[PDB]
C-alpha cells in the first residue's frame, strides 16, 4: 500500500479530501490550526497514490505527502 | 514582536521563500502552531504567494 | 497610446530591435564582405 | 614553421583563388557578355580576387586555408585580440544595460508588466548609458552594489 | 579501432556509474552532521555556484563549437 | 425560417485589448508572474470555447478568423503570382518547357549565397520552384507578366476584402448563432454555389481561354504570337477556327444536340503526347459534368419553400434492428459543436489531400508536369503530409467533442453511445489486426533479410522465390486497361496509363508508363495498411477513451490536455485524448515517410527514365525496386545511401542550400529527442541554479523563469521531431530528383 | 583536431553537469525539498508545483547515458 | 466471484439520464438503484457525477468480497469526509513540518522512514 502522512502545517483547508477520488482522506477535529479541522488518512489501503491531494495543498511546503510504496490490486488501479 | 506589515526573513529550509523577506499579513491570537500569515512578491511553483510560519522560522528585519 | 503601448510589447519590441541588428550586419557585410580579421 | 606560411607565399592558397575563379568562368562561358548572368558572374570574380589579395597576410595551411592565430602573439591581435575586445565590450554593454532596466523595473508597481511591456523611454535611457559600462560595472563593484549577499538568496535544503 | 572504440565506451560507462553512485552516497550514507563544514558538506553548500558554472562552460562551449562549424558548413 | 440575423456594433475597434496580452481569457488577464503564462497565452489565444461558454461567441470568432486566414492566403497566392511576373524565367519557359527549369526565387548577393541563384536558363538565375506554378499558370492560357501581375494586384484587393469582412463580421456586422446553424442553407449554397458554380465559372474560363491559348501553344505557335483571351471571346471565327462547334454557338446546348460540342468536350482518357497532361477537352467537360452534379446536389436540403430534406429526418429514419435509435441526436451533435463539424472536415479533407496526391502524379493534370519530376514529386510528397497532419487534427477535434462537448442525454443509444459501449471489443479487435498485420507485412522484410544474409535467396519472399503477387491490384489493372471501348464504351484511352496500355513520352522523358506490381508492391502495400491501421488504432483509442478508461474513471473532468493523472495506478503519463494525438503524429509521420519513399523508389526504378531512338526504357534507378525494395538493407543502400548521393555531394553547387537544409534538418530532429526522453523535473531543477547566478548578480528576472510544462516538454518534442524529419526528406527528395531528374 | 576537441569539452562538461547535477540535488531541490525521503529512483513527484516528471537522481542517471554515448560518439 | 466487486446503490425521484463510468449513456430508475463496478475508484466518480449533476446525495458504495462479506465503505461515517465530524480519530500525523525528517543514512538497515519521529 502507499503511505499518507499529515504534517502540523495543515490549514484545515479540505482541499486534499475534496481532490482524493479515492475517499481515502477526511477532515477531522483539531486546535491546531485557526480552520479547527486536520486532513486525516485512515483508509489508505484504497490509495492508488495519484497526488491530487499534494497537487491540492496549498502549505509551502506540501501539509500532505504520499509515499508510494507496495503495489496491490487496488492501487495498480486494476479493474482485472 | 510582529504585526500586519512587519517584514520578515523565512529561516524554513523546505519554503520556497526561505532567506526571502516577506511581509507579515496576520498574527493570529489564538493558540495555532503557525500562526504568522506572510505574503511574498515571487510565487512558489504552485502559484501561490503566502503561507503560515511559526515565529521560530521568522526573522523580523 | 494603446497602439504605443502594444509596440512596446516584448514580441514586436525583439522583432523590431532583431531586425534592426540583422539589417545593421547585413548592410555591414554587403559594404564590407568576407571580413576573416580585423 | 612549415606547417603554416603567408598566404601570399603559398602555393595551394594561389590554386583555390584559381579553381575559384575557374568554377564561375566556367558558369559565365554559358552567358553572352552583356547579360546579368555574365554581369552577376563577373562581380564574383571581381570580389574572389580582393577576397584573396585581402586574406594573402593571414597565415595558410598545406590545405591552402588562412588559419588562426588565438594565443595572444600581437602579430596576429587583428585575427582574434581586437575582435574579442570588441565581442566583450559589445556584449557586456548589452548585459549592463540590461541589468540596469531590469533593476528600474523592480522598483516600479507592477515590475512583471515592464518586463513583457517596455518601458521604452526607460529602456533608451540605459542602453545608451552603456557606452561606459566597464568604469559603470567597476563603480557598482567597488561601492558593494553590484552583487546580492549570500544571506538574501534563496537556495534549496543541502 | 575496435579496441580504441571498446575501451572508449567502458571508460564512458564507469564515469556514469561513478556519478551514479555519488548520487545514491548522498541520498542513502551522506549524514550532514558528520561532515559539519568538511569539504563534501562545502560542495553542497554551493552546489549552485557549481552548477551554474558548468552551465555557463557547457553553454560557452556548445554556442561556439556549433557555431564554428555551421559558419564553416555555410 | 432560413433567415439573416446580426448584432451590430458588437465589439468596439480599440487598440486598448492589444496592449493587455491574454485579454481573452480570465486566467491570463491578471498577466505574468511565472514565463509559463508566456507559452500559456500562445497555446490558448485561439482556443474559442475555453475563452467563453456562449456559442454564438465561439462561432462569431471562428466565421472572423476564417476571413483571416483567407485574407493570409490571398497573399501568399498574391506572392506566387508576383514572383512569377518579376522574378521568374515563366515566359521564357513556355518557348522552351522541357528545357528550362522553371525559377521565380532570386537570391539577394550577400554572404556568397548568389551560389543559389540556379543557371535555370531563360534568361534568369535564381532557385528552381517545385510548386508547379509555371505548368499550372500554362494550363489557365497565361503567357505574358501583365496577366501575372494583374492576378497578384488581384489577390491583395481579396486579401484586403477577407480582411474588411473578417473585420466587419466580429465588429460591426456579426452573425447571431441561429444564422450558423442552418446546415441545410449552408450545404445548398456550398454544393451548388461553391463547387458547382466554381467547377461550371472554371469550365467557362477553360473552355474560352486554356483550350484556345494551350491548342495554339501546342501546334507551337509563338506565346507572344497567340491572341489574347477576349479576342477568343470578341472574335467567334478566330475561336470557330480552333474548334469549328463555335460556328453553332450556343443553339446546340439549349437544344439537347450536345453531340455538337464534341470538339470542345471530349471523352479522351489518356494524355496529350506533346505535353503528357491530360486533354484540356477532357478537363472542361470534367468540370462541366460536376458543375451540373453539384448545382443539381445542392437542391437536396430544405430551406425556405417546403421541398428538400430534413437532414435530421434523414439521419433519424437511417434506424436498424442491430445499432439501436441509429443517427438520433447526430444533427443536434453537429449543429452544437464546432470541434465535431472540424473532427469530420478535417478527416475528409486530409483524406482528400492523399487521394489528390494519387490522382494528379497518375493522370498529370498540367501540361508538362508528368516530365517535371521535381514538381511530380514535389506535389505527392505536399499533398500526402498535408492530408496525414489533417486526419490526425481529425483524432484531435473528434476527442476534443468527446471531453468538452459530448453528452449521454443527446447520443442515448445512438451510433456514438453504442461505440462507446463497445469500445473494448473495438479496440482489442484493431490492436489485434495491427499485430496481425505488423508481424505479416514488416515480418517479410526481416524473413528476407535474413534469408539474403544467410545466402539463401531461393527461401525469400521475392518474385524470383516465393512469389507474393498482388492477383487483385494485377486483376483490377487489367479491368481498367480493357475498360476504353467495352466498359467505358465512349472513352477512347485508359483513364491513366498507370494501370497499362502504352507508354507516353515528352522529348526523350517518360511521362506516364504502366506500374507493374510484384512481390515488393505487395509488401509495401501490406506496411501501408499497417502503418495506417496502428495510427487508427492510436487516435481511435484516443475519441473511444477520451472521458473515461477502467483507469481513469473521471478522465473527462481532467480536460482533453492533461500530462497525467500522477505516478498511481502504476503510472498515468499520457493517457489524456491529447497524448493520443501526441503519439498519432509520430505514426502518421512513420506512415507517410514510407509512402512518399514507396512512391519516389517505385517512379525512378520503374516510371520515371529516357526513351532512345532506338525505343528501350532507361529508369532513373534502372529497375532497382523489384530486388532491393524486398529488404530493409535494400531500402538503406539502394534507396536512402544511393539517392542521398545527391544532396551530401551539393555543396559549392546551387543545390548546397539543400545540403544545408539536409543537416539542419537532421539537427532540429535530433534537438526533438532532448524534449521527447527528458522530463520539466530536470530542468526546473537547472533553472534553480541559473536563476541564483542572476540573484546574486542582481539580474534575475520579475518574470520567473519555468520548465515548459509537461505538455508543452511533448509539444515542443513531437513539433521539432516532425519539422526536423519532414525538412530532411525534403532536402533529401529536392536534392536527388532536380540533380537526376 | 581544434574544432572536435572543443566538441569532446562541450561533451564532457554537459556529461559532467547532469551527473553532478544529479547528485548535488539527488537529497533535494526548491521544487523537492524533501527528494531524499523517496531515494534514488522513484517516478517523479506527480504534476503538482508545475509538474516533476524525471525529478529523481536516476533520472539524472538516465539523461547523462545520452550525453555520455553522444560525447564518446 | 474470484476478486473484491463494488455495489453502488442510490435513491432519484426522476428517470435522469447519467453516464456510466464505465462509458455510455444509463437511465437511472426513478426509485432505489443498485449497479455492480469493478474498482472503488469508478462507484466514487459516479457518485461525484450523481452528487455534482442531479443533487443525488444518498448513495451508499459497498465492498463485495467473492466470500461474500459486505463491507460499507462510502460515506463511512454517514457525512461526507471533506465535512469535519465529529468521533474521526485522526490517522497518519506526524509532527512539525517535512522540513524536520531526518536522513535516510540516519534511518538505514532500521524499520523506521525518514518521517518517523
Ligand atoms: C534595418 C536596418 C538597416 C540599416 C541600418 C540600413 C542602412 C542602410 N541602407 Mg538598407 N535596407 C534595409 C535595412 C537597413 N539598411 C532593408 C530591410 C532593406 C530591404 C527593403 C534595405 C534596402 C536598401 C536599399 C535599396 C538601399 C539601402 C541603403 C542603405 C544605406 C543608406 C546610407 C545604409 C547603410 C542604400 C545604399 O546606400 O546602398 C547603395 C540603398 O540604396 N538599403
Ligand atoms: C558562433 C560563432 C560565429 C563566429 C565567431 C562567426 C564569425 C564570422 N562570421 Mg559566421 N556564421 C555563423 C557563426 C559565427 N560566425 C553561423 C551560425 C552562420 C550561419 C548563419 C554563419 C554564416 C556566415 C556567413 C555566410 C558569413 C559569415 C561571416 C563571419 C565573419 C563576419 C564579420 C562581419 O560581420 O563584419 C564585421 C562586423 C563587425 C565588426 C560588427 C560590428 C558591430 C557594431 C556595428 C560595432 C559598433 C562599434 C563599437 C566573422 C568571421 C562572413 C565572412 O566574411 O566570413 C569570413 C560571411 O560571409 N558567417
Ligand atoms: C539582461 C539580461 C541578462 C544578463 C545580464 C544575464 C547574465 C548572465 N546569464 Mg542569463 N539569461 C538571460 C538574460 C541575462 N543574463 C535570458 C533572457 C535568458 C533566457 C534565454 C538567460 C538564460 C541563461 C542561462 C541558461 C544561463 C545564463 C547565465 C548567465 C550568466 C553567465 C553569462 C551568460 O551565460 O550569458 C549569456 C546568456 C545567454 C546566452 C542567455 C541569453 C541572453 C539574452 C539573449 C540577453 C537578453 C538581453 C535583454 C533582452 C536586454 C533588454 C534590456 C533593455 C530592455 C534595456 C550571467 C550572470 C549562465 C549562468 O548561470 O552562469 C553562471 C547560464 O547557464 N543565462
Ligand atoms: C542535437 C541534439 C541536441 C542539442 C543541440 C542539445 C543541446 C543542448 N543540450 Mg540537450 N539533450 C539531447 C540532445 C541535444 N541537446 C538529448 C537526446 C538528451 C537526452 C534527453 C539531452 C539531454 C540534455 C540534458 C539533461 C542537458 C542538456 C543540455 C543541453 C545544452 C548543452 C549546452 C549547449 O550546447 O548550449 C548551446 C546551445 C545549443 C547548442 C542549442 C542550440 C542553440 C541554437 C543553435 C541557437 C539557434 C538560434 C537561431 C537564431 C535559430 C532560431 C530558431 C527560430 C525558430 C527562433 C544544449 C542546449 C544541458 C543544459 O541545458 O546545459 C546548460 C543539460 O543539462 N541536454
Ligand atoms: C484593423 C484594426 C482592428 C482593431 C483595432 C481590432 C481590435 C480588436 N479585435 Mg478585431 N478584427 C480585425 C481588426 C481589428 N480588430 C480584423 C481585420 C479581423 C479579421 C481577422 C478581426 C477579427 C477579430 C476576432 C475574431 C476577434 C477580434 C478581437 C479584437 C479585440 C482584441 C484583439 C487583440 O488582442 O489582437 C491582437 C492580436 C494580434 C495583433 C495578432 C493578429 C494575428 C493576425 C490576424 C495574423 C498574423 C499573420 C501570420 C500568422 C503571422 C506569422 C508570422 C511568423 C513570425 C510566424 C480588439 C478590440 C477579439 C476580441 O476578443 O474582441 C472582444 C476577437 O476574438 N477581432
Ligand atoms: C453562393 C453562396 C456561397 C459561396 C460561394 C460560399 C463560399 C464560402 N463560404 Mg459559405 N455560406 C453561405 C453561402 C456561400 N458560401 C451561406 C448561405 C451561409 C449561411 C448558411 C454560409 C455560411 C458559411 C460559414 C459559417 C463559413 C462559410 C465559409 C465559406 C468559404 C469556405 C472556404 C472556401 O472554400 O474558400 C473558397 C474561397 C473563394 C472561392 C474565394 C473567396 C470568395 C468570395 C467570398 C466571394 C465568392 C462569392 C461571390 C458571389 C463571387 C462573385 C463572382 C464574380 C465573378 C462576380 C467559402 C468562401 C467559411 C469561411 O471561410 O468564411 C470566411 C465559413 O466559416 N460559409
Ligand atoms: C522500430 C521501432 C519500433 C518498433 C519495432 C515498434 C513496435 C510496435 N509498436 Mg511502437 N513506437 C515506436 C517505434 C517502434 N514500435 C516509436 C518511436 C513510438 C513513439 C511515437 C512508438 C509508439 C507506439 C504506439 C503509441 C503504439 C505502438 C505500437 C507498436 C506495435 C504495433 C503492432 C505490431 O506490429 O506488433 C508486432 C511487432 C513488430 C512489427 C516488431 C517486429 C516483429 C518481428 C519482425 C516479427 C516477430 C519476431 C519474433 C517473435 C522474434 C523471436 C526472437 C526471440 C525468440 C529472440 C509494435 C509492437 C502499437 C501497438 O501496440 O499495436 C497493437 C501502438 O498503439 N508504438
Ligand atoms: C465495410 C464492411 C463492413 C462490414 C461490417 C458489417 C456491416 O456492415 O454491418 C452493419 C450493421 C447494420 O446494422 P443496422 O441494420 O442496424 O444499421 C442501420 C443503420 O442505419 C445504422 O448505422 O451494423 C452492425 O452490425 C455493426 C457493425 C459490426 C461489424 C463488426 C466487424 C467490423 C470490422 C470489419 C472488418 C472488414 C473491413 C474491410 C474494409 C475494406
Ligand atoms: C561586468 C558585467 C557582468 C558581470 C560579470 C562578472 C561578475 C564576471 C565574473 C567573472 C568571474 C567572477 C571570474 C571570471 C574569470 C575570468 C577567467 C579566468 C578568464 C581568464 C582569461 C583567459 C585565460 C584568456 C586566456 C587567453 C588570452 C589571455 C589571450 C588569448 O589569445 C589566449 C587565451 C588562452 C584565450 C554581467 C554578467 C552582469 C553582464 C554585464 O554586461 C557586465
Ligand atoms: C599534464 C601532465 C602532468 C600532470 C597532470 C595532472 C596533475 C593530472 C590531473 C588529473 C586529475 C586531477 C584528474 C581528475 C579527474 C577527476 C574525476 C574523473 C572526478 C570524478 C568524480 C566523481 C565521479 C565523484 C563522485 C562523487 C560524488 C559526485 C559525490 C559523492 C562522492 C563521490 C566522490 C563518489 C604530469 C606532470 C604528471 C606529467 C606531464 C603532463
Ligand atoms: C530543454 C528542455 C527544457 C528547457 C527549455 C526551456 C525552459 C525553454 C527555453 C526558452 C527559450 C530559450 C526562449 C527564451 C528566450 C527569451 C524569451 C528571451 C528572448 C531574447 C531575444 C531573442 C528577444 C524544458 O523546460 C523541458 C520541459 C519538459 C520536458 C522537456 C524539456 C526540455 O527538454
Ligand atoms: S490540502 Fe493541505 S492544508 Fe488543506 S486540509 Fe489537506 S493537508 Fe491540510
Ligand atoms: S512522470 Fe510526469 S507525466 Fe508521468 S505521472 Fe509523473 S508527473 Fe505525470
Amino acid at each position: 500500500a502507499h503511505t499518507v502522512k499529515i504534517y502540523d502545517n495543515c490549514i484545515g483547508c479540505t482541499q486534499c479530501v475534496r481532490a482524493c477520488p479515492l475517499d481515502v482522506l477526511e477532515m477531522v477535529p483539531w486546535d491546531g490550526c485557526k480552520a479547527g479541522q486536520m486532513a486525516s488518512a485512515p483508509r489508505t489501503e484504497d490509495c492508488v497514490g495519484c497526488k491530487r491531494c499534494e497537487t491540492a495543498c496549498p502549505t509551502d511546503f506540501l501539509s500532505i505527502r504520499v509515499y508510494l510504496g507496495g503495489e496491490t490490486t487496488r492501487s495498480m488501479g486494476l479493474a482485472y | 514582536m510582529l504585526k500586519k506589515g512587519s517584514l520578515v526573513k523565512i529561516l524554513r529550509p523546505e519554503s520556497y521563500w526561505f532567506n526571502e523577506v516577506g511581509t507579515v499579513v496576520s498574527v493570529e491570537t489564538s493558540k495555532v502552531l503557525y500562526p504568522v500569515l506572510v505574503r511574498f512578491e515571487k510565487v512558489n511553483y504552485s502559484g501561490l504567494n503566502s503561507t503560515s510560519f511559526a515565529l521560530e522560522e521568522l526573522q523580523e528585519i | 497610446m494603446n497602439l504605443k503601448k502594444y509596440l512596446s510589447t516584448a514580441p514586436v519590441v525583439a522583432t523590431l530591435w532583431l531586425f534592426l541588428t540583422a539589417g545593421i550586419l547585413i548592410e555591414l557585410n554587403r559594404f564590407y564582405p568576407d571580413s576573416l580579421f580585423y | 614553421a612549415d606547417v603554416l606560411t603567408t598566404c601570399q607565399q603559398n602555393e595551394a592558397f594561389h590554386k583555390r583563388e584559381a579553381n575559384e575563379i575557374r568554377q564561375l568562368q566556367n558558369r559565365q562561358s554559358k552567358y553572352d557578355a552583356n547579360s546579368g548572368g555574365y554581369l552577376a558572374l563577373q562581380a564574383q570574380i571581381d570580389q574572389v580576387h580582393k577576397r584573396f589579395d585581402k586574406y594573402g597576410e593571414l597565415l595558410c595551411g598545406q590545405d591552402g586555408l588562412p588559419h588562426l592565430i588565438t594565443d595572444g602573439d600581437w602579430r596576429h591581435a587583428r585575427e582574434f585580440t581586437i575582435p574579442a575586445i570588441l565581442f566583450l565590450y559589445i556584449t557586456g554593454w548589452i548585459g549592463w544595460v540590461g541589468r540596469s532596466y531590469l533593476q528600474y523595473t523592480k522598483q516600479t508597481k507592477n515590475p512583471t508588466e515592464q518586463e513583457i511591456i517596455l518601458d521604452l523611454p526607460m529602456a533608451f535611457k540605459y542602453m545608451l548609458s552603456g557606452f561606459l559600462w566597464p568604469l559603470s560595472a567597476w563603480q557598482e563593484y567597488r561601492s558593494g552594489k553590484l552583487l546580492a549577499k549570500e544571506d538574501e538568496i534563496s537556495v534549496s535544503p543541502r | 579501432a575496435a579496441l580504441y572504440t571498446h575501451h572508449q565506451y567502458i571508460a564512458g560507462l564507469l564515469i556514469v556509474g561513478a556519478f551514479a553512485h555519488g548520487a545514491i552516497f548522498f541520498i542513502r550514507d551522506y549524514d550532514p552532521e558528520q561532515n559539519q563544514d568538511n569539504v563534501l558538506a562545502r560542495m553542497l553548500t554551493h552546489k549552485e555556484a557549481i552548477i551554474s558554472h558548468l552551465s555557463w562552460v557547457s553553454l560557452f562551449l556548445g554556442f561556439h563549437t556549433l557555431g564554428l562549424y555551421v559558419h564553416n558548413d555555410v | 425560417k432560413v433567415k439573416v440575423v446580426v448584432d451590430r456594433d458588437v465589439v468596439a475597434t480599440s487598440f486598448e485589448k492589444w496592449a493587455k496580452p491574454g485579454h481573452f481569457s480570465r486566467s491570463l488577464a491578471k498577466g505574468p508572474k511565472t514565463t509559463t503564462w508566456i507559452w500559456n497565452l500562445h497555446a490558448d489565444a485561439h482556443d474559442f470555447d475555453s475563452h467563453t461558454s456562449s456559442l454564438e461567441e465561439v462561432s462569431r470568432k471562428i466565421f472572423s478568423a476564417h476571413f483571416g486566414q483567407l485574407a493570409i492566403i490571398f497573399i501568399w497566392l498574391s506572392g506566387m503570382y508576383f514572383h512569377g511576373a518579376r522574378f521568374s524565367n515563366y515566359v521564357a519557359w513556355l518557348s522552351n518547357p522541357t528545357g528550362i527549369k522553371p525559377s521565380a526565387q532570386v537570391v539577394w548577393p550577400i554572404v556568397g549565397q548568389q551560389i543559389l541563384n540556379a543557371d535555370v536558363g531563360g534568361g534568369i538565375q535564381g532557385i528552381q520552384i517545385t510548386s508547379g506554378l509555371f505548368q499550372l499558370w500554362r494550363a489557365s492560357g497565361i503567357v505574358n507578366e501583365l496577366q501575372l501581375y494583374v492576378t497578384a494586384i488581384g489577390g491583395l484587393v481579396m486579401a484586403g476584402l477577407m480582411m474588411f469582412a473578417g473585420w466587419f463580421h466580429y465588429h460591426k456586422a456579426a452573425p447571431k448563432l441561429e444564422w450558423f446553424q442552418n446546415v441545410e442553407s449552408m450545404l445548398n449554397h456550398h454544393l451548388a454555389g461553391l463547387l458547382g458554380l466554381g467547377s461550371l465559372s472554371w469550365a467557362g474560363h477553360q473552355i474560352h481561354v486554356s483550350l484556345p491559348v494551350n491548342k495554339l501553344l501546342d501546334a507551337g505557335v509563338a506565346p507572344s504570337s497567340i491572341p489574347l483571351p477576349h479576342e477568343f471571346i470578341l472574335n467567334r471565327n478566330l475561336m470557330a477556327e480552333l474548334y469549328p462547334s463555335f460556328q453553332q454557338g450556343l443553339a446546340p446546348f439549349f437544344t439537347l444536340n450536345w453531340k455538337q460540342y464534341s470538339d470542345i468536350l471530349t471523352f479522351k482518357g489518356g494524355l496529350s503526347p506533346v505535353t503528357g497532361g491530360l486533354w484540356l477537352t477532357d478537363v472542361a467537360h470534367h468540370h462541366l459534368a460536376i458543375a451540373v452534379l453539384f448545382i443539381v446536389a445542392g437542391h437536396m436540403y430544405r430551406t425556405n419553400w417546403g421541398i428538400g430534406h430534413s437532414m435530421k429526418q434523414l439521419l433519424e429514419a437511417h434506424k436498424g434492428p442491430l445499432t439501436g435509435e441509429g443517427h438520433k441526436g447526430l444533427y443536434e451533435v453537429l449543429t452544437t459543436s464546432w470541434h465535431a463539424n472540424l473532427a469530420i472536415n478535417l478527416a475528409m479533407l486530409g483524406s482528400l489531400s492523399i487521394i489528390v496526391a494519387h490522382h494528379m502524379y497518375s493522370m498529370p493534370p498540367y501540361p508538362y508536369l508528368a516530365t517535371d519530376y521535381p514538381t511530380q514529386l514535389s506535389l505527392f510528397t505536399h499533398h500526402m503530409w498535408i492530408g496525414g497532419f489533417c486526419i490526425v487534427g481529425a483524432g484531435a477535434h473528434a476527442a476534443i467533442y468527446m471531453v468538452r462537448d459530448y453528452s449521454p442525454t443527446v447520443n442515448y443509444n445512438n451510433v456514438l453511445d453504442r461505440m462507446i459501449r463497445h469500445r473494448d471489443a473495438i479496440i482489442s479487435h484493431l490492436n489485434w489486426v495491427c499485430i496481425f498485420l505488423g508481424t505479416h507485412s514488416f515480418g517479410l522484410y526481416i524473413h528476407n533479410d535474413t534469408m539474403r544474409a544467410l545466402g539463401r535467396a531461393q527461401d525469400m519472399f521475392s518474385d524470383t522465390a516465393i512469389q507474393l503477387q498482388p492477383v487483385l491490384a494485377q486483376w483490377i489493372q487489367q479491368i481498367h486497361t480493357l475498360a476504353p471501348g467495352n466498359t467505358a464504351v465512349n472513352a477512347l484511352a485508359t483513364a491513366s496509363y498507370a494501370f497499362g496500355a502504352d507508354t507516353v513520352t515528352v522529348g526523350s522523358k517518360i511521362a506516364m508508363m504502366p506500374i507493374k506490381l510484384g512481390t515488393a508492391d505487395f509488401m509495401v502495400h501490406h506496411i501501408h495498411a499497417f502503418t495506417i491501421h496502428v495510427t487508427v488504432l492510436i487516435l481511435l483509442k484516443g475519441v473511444l477513451f477520451a472521458r473515461n478508461s477502467r483507469l481513469i474513471p473521471d478522465k473527462a473532468n481532467l480536460g482533453f490536455r492533461f500530462p497525467c493523472d500522477g505516478p498511481g495506478r502504476g503510472g498515468t503519463c499520457q493517457v489524456s485524448a491529447w497524448d493520443h494525438v501526441f503519439l498519432g503524429l509520430f505514426w502518421m509521420y512513420n506512415a507517410l515517410s514510407v509512402v512518399i519513399f514507396h512512391f519516389s523508389w517505385k517512379m525512378q526504378s520503374d516510371v520515371w527514365g529516357t526513351v532512345s531512338s532506338n525505343g528501350t526504357v532507361s529508369h532513373i534507378t534502372g529497375g532497382n525496386f523489384a530486388q532491393s525494395a524486398i529488404t530493409i538493407n535494400g531500402w538503406l543502400r539502394d534507396f536512402l545511401w544511393a539517392q542521398a548521393s545527391q544532396v551530401i555531394q551539393s555543396y559549392g553547387s546551387s543545390l548546397s542550400a539543400y545540403g544545408l537544409m539536409f543537416l539542419g534538418a537532421h539537427f532540429v530532429w535530433a534537438f526533438s529527442l532532448m524534449f521527447l526522453f527528458s522530463g520539466r523535473g530536470y530542468w526546473q531543477e537547472l533553472i534553480e541554479s541559473i536563476v541564483w547566478a542572476h540573484n546574486k548578480l542582481k539580474v534575475a528576472p520579475s518574470i520567473a523563469p519555468r520548465a515548459l510544462s509537461i505538455t508543452q516538454g511533448r509539444a515542443v518534442g513531437v513539433a521539432h521531431y516532425l519539422l526536423g524529419g519532414i525538412a530532411t526528406t525534403w532536402a533529401f527528395f529536392l536534392a536527388r530528383i532536380i540533380s537526376v531528374g | 583536431d581544434f574544432l572536435v576537441h572543443h566538441a569532446i569539452a562541450l561533451g564532457l562538461h554537459t556529461t559532467t553537469l547532469i551527473l553532478v547535477k544529479g547528485a548535488l540535488d539527488a537529497r533535494g531541490s526548491k521544487l523537492m525539498p524533501d527528494k531524499k525521503d523517496f531515494g534514488y529512483s522513484f517516478p517523479c513527484d506527480g504534476p503538482g508545483r508545475g509538474g516533476t516528471c524525471d525529478i529523481s537522481a536516476w533520472d539524472a542517471f538516465y539523461l547523462a547515458m545520452f550525453w555520455m554515448l553522444n560525447t564518446i560518439g | 466471484e474470484t476478486e473484491e466487486k463494488y455495489a453502488m446503490t442510490w435513491s432519484s425521484n426522476r428517470e435522469h439520464v447519467f453516464e456510466m463510468p464505465t462509458g455510455g449513456a444509463a437511465t437511472m430508475n426513478a426509485g432505489d438503484n443498485l449497479l455492480y463496478l469493478a474498482r472503488k475508484e469508478q462507484a466514487l466518480a459516479l457518485a461525484t457525477q450523481l452528487r455534482t449533476q442531479f443533487k443525488i446525495q444518498d448513495y451508499k458504495i459497498y465492498r463485495i468480497f467473492p466470500s461474500g462479506e459486505v463491507q460499507y465503505l462510502h460515506p463511512k461515517d454517514g457525512v461526507l469526509p471533506y465535512l469535519v465530524n465529529e468521533g474521526r480519530e485522526q490517522v497518519g500525523r506526524i509532527k512539525a513540518t517535512i522540513g524536520k525528517n531526518v536522513n535516510p543514512a540516519q534511518v538505514k538497515f532500521t524499520s523506521k522512514a525518514t518521517y518517523d519521529r
